[PDB]
């Protein structure tokens, strides 16, 4: 997670595809339809800075 | 022009959603943003939202 490759695919077309960006989800807050979650910033992007 | 939208439109119906910020709290709005992406270069934004265009 937050790091370069945190999600792979073997080509730019493939149907695969490992992700591990320790995504968990949140409760919803009260009295609203969402869905929370809480994720590792984007690997690539933080490898491009 | 006609030959893109047999489908993103047609079908589609625009939907109401939650957003956090109305002018007044919490809200149901007709404009919810759902993403933001700016990944591009020079300030150009492509904007997912809940209304149609």
């Amino acid at each position: 997670p937050g790091a370069f490759g945190d999600i792979q695919s073997r080509t730019v077309s493939s149907s695969d595809l490992y992700a591990n960006t320790n995504l968990v989800l949140q409760r919803p807050k009260a009295g609203a339809i969402h869905v929370p979650y809480t994720q590792a910033p984007s690997g690539f992007e933080q490898w491009k800075k | 022009s006609t030959e893109e939208l047999f489908n993103e439109y047609k079908l589609t119906r625009p939907y109401m959603a939650r957003c956090i910020r109305c002018a007044v709290g919490s809200c149901h709005s007709p404009i919810a943003i759902e993403a933001v992406k700016s990944d591009g270069h020079d300030g150009y934004v492509r904007l997912q939202t809940s209304s149609q265009y």
